[PDB]
RNA sequence: GCAGUCAAGCGUUCAUAGCGACAUUGCUUUUUGAUUCUUCGAUGUCGGCUCUUCCUAUCAUACCGAAGCAGAAUUCGGUAAGCGUUGGAUUGUUCACCCACUAAUAGGGAACGUGAGCUGGGUUUAGACCGUCGUGAGACAGGUUAGUUUUACCCUACUGAUGAAUGUUACCGCAAUAGUAAUUGAACUUAGUACGAGAGGAACAGUUCAUUCGGAUAAUUGGUUUUUGCGGCUGUCUGAUCA
């Protein structure tokens, strides 16, 4: 919610801590993303930093193609399992945590995202918006 | 197609440590070598 | 305003009560409390427990409402 | 004029707006540097309607549409659907769509006489395709791609499309679409080119990065 | 030898002691600024509390997202009768602080605040104001004197009022009285509005209108004697730990050879005194009303009670002030509402709101009807009933 | 280790914007030596975890002064310890070194803070293996494997909690003294404007969100279930139905 973030995120709970697999959403090649790291976070003695959806994380790819793997490069988380509540009332869950592989400025490598996408994925990230099938 | 990059990547200020007795150049081991400047500090 | 319906019972759901399940492949479902949504994820038929407006539909329970008759005619002629 | 304009920071114009024929609709939040590219050159010719769709601030990728009819998904409130039923002229044709598959802007990619849409799209829908709209739908898809809409813009005269595309393919449009398409790049070389801008017959606007070699060949194909 | 690695410490240090407070109806230790250009009125209100629901309302804050949308909303209900003015006070200025030169009472008094003179009332006698009353007999030497007395002397004026606790849904008989600071203009025309207003009633929308900051000022929740680990937010030791681990390992260094009073300890959980501030008001509902949850959009017939009563409470059949949030102690127990002490321009307190809808189902456990009779409705004819 | 003084060489001209050699004058007790005053009828001998507080010789955060300061990005110095200073891979480690986030990943003290607070990987009993040494018993501060962590109920301190006696008893207040808290960052707008030959590229005022910390609260969402509240299931016992 600001390495070339178009737009400020509203707060939104955690259910992606460091040393997650979320899935791989987009269709450049990486089957599975790591979570290394959570870019704009805090710092607490003993407290992992950890991701929602809508935030640009750094990531390996663990489970891919050859030529993404062994490199550490950002990612962008479009879906979640961990419940979190809207303004407007409800509370709402997808079924699985999964991002996509996105370069630092926020735009995409991959050219189609398959399944769903959140709305506050989309709002805040206008290529993830050119690129998704659904939103919600 | 060329000055399209910026291939930076590595810092470009670091640190050495040195003795000032002995004239000598410490390594991130215990290594603390015999180098009088010129082409061993280089590499 | 709006009151979205319930999809495994039948109730109406007022605002800022129960969850929302968005399913794997770009599917919406709405639960008034976790009763129906327990039963959603155990994998239960809605038309065979009792309670559900979808039971009582099927099986003609309370339907004194819908059989009984009323008024609906018309003759203009012109 | 191939306008040179941004979106509080932007230049994915086409995520913001949809640009038609007959109407024109551009996303709230906005500086007035936005709108003087818009309402300068059309003056007081056609309706610029400020709104939202669902709840979002990206209009351009939810929305999809030519001069007789603007599709949109089911989460328009009747606040947002009866704002559009005063704000645009009586010749078009607004109706809600109901399909799981996308939001409609990049699935669906259209104008007047012709349209392209996504190739796994059901066929009780593709018939409120044809009948709200006035058009025959066929069902292509760009260089491999099945998102058509965020790598082809398309228009009456003309249509700028993805970068990387064979020559068979594109004169294979040709004979259905009845116009000469350009492969070609926008904003510095972005291949989304579908959202980076938008397009009608008085004006082509697109975003600030978009280089002189570049707006050459933008201006040139569509005809202005 | 040094931390190691750094981190804020636990807990905030002009909270203490955390010690069980001196009474259940918490004092209000700072009345607003007064301006003696303005009319007479009250700073304060005397109140009980209900417990809360849920709001819906359309957002208006231009430059947010959420602009022209809907939102739900958390609000605590605050019971609030009309409260009776029995009593003046007159304080003097000194080189030592206040002093409170004379009191006056009014001729006649409740049995509602006689009350609260005794330990034993059954037993009693019920001698108290006997002879004081008998001061009114004559046509006002005794009395007269000690209002031109206040009005003489005397820089502020506190009025003495207090509940009707018998129109409300709890067990107790005795009421809660109090002192309230008027901030009008001239100290002769602060002790005229008392002479006049001896055996009278106060209402809350004379004070309180809606849309207004208040402040919410009571005794917490209690919970006694409570561990280092949820008192404090300490963590927990591992689990190998011998003999012990919700606890803190290092009490203190060597020296100084002493405990230090900014360590954590083990005690006292609750029953504090709170000033809350910067509380918006939603709603000055009437009591002799039934559409008292009616809105704009809503247009029901219906009270804020929701359906079998607010649970561990009972029903409202009162005025109440509706309020946006939390608000310190428990339901049942007295609050004090009060006036803001600044001018708070901001831009949100400020901001008048609207309300869509109001939730009146069962708090007793999910709820599905707002009414009984869409409860009849939705299930039809049963065993029982029509 | 830290600080002046003098200033060699540098810094295209130019000692002193800034790097800064050698000399000469000091402070520190977070290093290591030197000594043997205290303790051998015993002051628990590493590190880590946990937690408070203090120092400034200030890494960041506030306001300033200098520049070989156009702007941006920096460098040097002043007031200031109010407020913060992280997540991980290898190692028993202190130390070290890497990956990553960050506004910043500053340095130290408190019996080299802290074992009737823990842990026991390390060192340092007895078992056992190797290597070198020794004729041998055996040595090695060389490597390697397994090895008991006791007691609070006393006084004091700290935390909470009662309480005699000031004619009795009840209600409403005053405020001496003591404590005290909030913190940092993004986006939009200002503006592709100020400045610059170009490349590049700000700021005050406004709007909106968020990080760390704190005090409450339980509409809702989630957690908990001896409501043994309702329903089901197994085996057995009450002759079977019920219970
Ligand atoms: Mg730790
Ligand atoms: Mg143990
Ligand atoms: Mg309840
Ligand atoms: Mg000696
Ligand atoms: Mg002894
Ligand atoms: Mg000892
Ligand atoms: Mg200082
Ligand atoms: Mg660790
Ligand atoms: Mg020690
Ligand atoms: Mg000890
Ligand atoms: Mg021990
Ligand atoms: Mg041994
Ligand atoms: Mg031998
Ligand atoms: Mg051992």
């Amino acid at each position: 919610s600001g390495n070339g973030a178009q737009g400020t995120k509203f707060r939104i709970s955690l259910g992606l801590p460091v040393g997650a697999i979320m899935n791989c959403a987009d269709n450049s090649g990486a089957r599975n993303l790591y979570i290394i790291a959570v870019k704009g976070s805090g710092s607490r003695l003993n407290r992992l930093p950890a991701a929602s959806l809508g935030d640009m994380v750094m990531a390996t790819v663990k489970k891919g193609k050859p030529e993404l793997r062994k490199k550490v490069m950002p990612a962008i988380v479009v879906r979640q399992a961990k419940s979190w509540r809207r303004r407007d009332g409800v509370f709402l869950y997808f079924e699985d945590n999964a991002g996509v592989i996105a370069n630092p400025k926020g735009e995409m490598k991959g050219s189609a995202i398959t399944g769903p996408v959140g709305k506050e994925c989309a709002d805040l990230w206008p290529r993830v918006a050119s690129n998704s099938g659904v939103v919600v | 197609k060329l000055t399209v990059d910026i291939t930076q990547g590595i810092p470009r200020e670091a640190n050495i440590s040195f003795c000032r007795n002995c004239e000598r150049f410490l390594q991130p081991p215990g290594q603390w070598i015999r180098a009088e400047l010129e082409s061993r500090e280089l590499l | 305003m709006k009151v979205e319906i319930d999809s495994f019972s039948g109730a109406k759901i007022y605002p800022g009560r129960g969850t929302l399940f968005v399913r794997g492949d770009s599917k919406i479902f709405r639960f008034q409390n976790s009763k129906s949504a327990s039963l959603f994820k155990q994998r239960k038929n809605p038309r065979r427990i009792a309670w559900t407006v979808l039971f009582r539909k099927h099986h003609k329970k309370g339907i004194t409402e819908e059989v009984a008759k009323k008024r609906s005619r018309k003759t203009v002629k012109a | 004029m191939a306008t040179r304009t941004q979106f509080e920071n932007s230049n994915e114009i086409g995520v913001f707006s949809k640009l038609t024929n007959t109407y024109c609709l551009v996303a709230v939040g906005g500086s007035e540097n936005f709108y003087s590219a818009f309402e300068a050159e059309l003056g007081d010719a056609i309706p610029i309607v400020h709104t939202t769709i669902a709840g979002t601030r990206i209009i351009g990728r939810m929305t999809a549409g030519n001069r007789r009819g603007l599709l949109v998904p089911t989460q328009t409130t009747d606040q947002e659907l009866q704002h559009l039923r005063n704000s645009l002229p009586d010749s078009v044709k607004i109706q809600r769509v109901e399909e799981r598959l996308s939001a409609l802007g990049n699935v669906i990619c259209c104008n007047d006489y012709v349209a392209l849409v996504h190739p796994d799209i059901d066929r009780e829908t593709e018939e409120l395709i044809s009948d709200v709209l006035g058009v025959e739908v066929f069902r292509q898809t760009i260089s491999g791609n099945i998102l058509v809409g965020s790598y082809c813009s398309l228009s009456n005269q003309g249509g700028l499309v993805h970068p990387q595309t064979s020559v068979q393919d594109q004169e294979e449009l040709s004979s259905l679409l009845q116009v000469p398409l350009v492969a070609g790049t926008v904003n510095r070389g972005s291949s989304v080119v579908g959202a980076g801008m938008v397009v009608n017959d008085y004006l082509a606007v697109t975003g600030l990065d978009t280089t002189a070699p570049e707006l050459s060949v933008i201006e040139s194909i569509f005809r202005l | 030898s040094h931390r190691k690695y750094e981190a804020p410490r636990h807990g905030h240090l002009g909270f203490l002691p955390r010690k069980r407070a001196a009474s259940i109806r918490a004092r209000v230790k700072a009345f607003p600024k007064d301006d003696r250009s303005k009319p007479v009125a009250l700073t304060s209100f005397l109140g009980y509390k209900a417990g809360m629901t849920t709001i819906v309302r359309d957002l208006d804050r231009p430059g947010s997202k959420f602009h022209k949308r809907e939102v739900v909303e958390a609000v605590t209900v605050v019971d609030t009768p009309p409260v009776v003015v029995v009593g003046v006070v007159g304080y003097v200025e000194t080189p030592r602080g206040l002093r409170s030169l004379t009191t006056v009472w009014a001729e006649h008094l409740s049995d509602e605040v006689k009350r609260r003179f005794y330990k034993n009332w059954y037993k009693s006698k019920k001698k108290a104001f006997t002879k004081y009353s008998a001061k009114y007999a004559q046509d006002g030497a005794g009395i007269e004197r000690e209002l031109a007395r206040i009005k003489k002397y005397a820089s502020v004026v506190r009025v003495l009022v207090h509940t009707q606790i018998r129109k409300t849904p709890l067990a107790q008989k005795k009421a809660h009285l109090a002192e309230i600071q008027l901030n009008g203009g001239s100290i002769s025309e602060k002790v005229d509005w008392a002479r006049e207003h001896f055996e009278k009633t106060v209402a809350v929308d004379s004070v309180f209108e809606q849309n207004e900051m208040i402040d919410a000022i009571a005794v917490t929740k209690g919970h006694g004697f409570e561990g280092v680990t949820h008192r404090w937010g300490t963590k927990k030791l591992p689990r190998k730990t011998h003999r012990g681990l919700r606890k803190v390992a290092c009490i203190g260094a060597w020296h100084p050879a002493h405990v230090m009073w900014s360590v954590a300890r083990a005690g006292q959980r609750g029953y504090h005194s709170r000033t809350s501030i910067n509380h918006k008001i939603y709603r000055v509902g009437k009591g002799d009303d039934e559409a008292n949850g009616a809105t704009s959009f809503d247009r029901t017939k219906k009270t804020i009670t929701p359906m079998g009563g607010f649970v561990h409470y009972g029903e409202i059949k009162n005025d109440f002030i509706m309020v946006k949030g939390c608000i310190p102690g428990n339901r049942k127990r007295i609050v004090t509402l009060r006036k803001s002490l600044y001018t708070n321009t901001s831009r949100k307190a400020l901001e008048e709101v609207s309300l869509k809808w109001i939730d009146t189902a069962s708090k007793f456990g999910k709820g599905r009807f707002q009414t009984p009779a869409e409860k009849h409705a939705f299930m039809g004819t049963l065993k029982k009933d029509l």
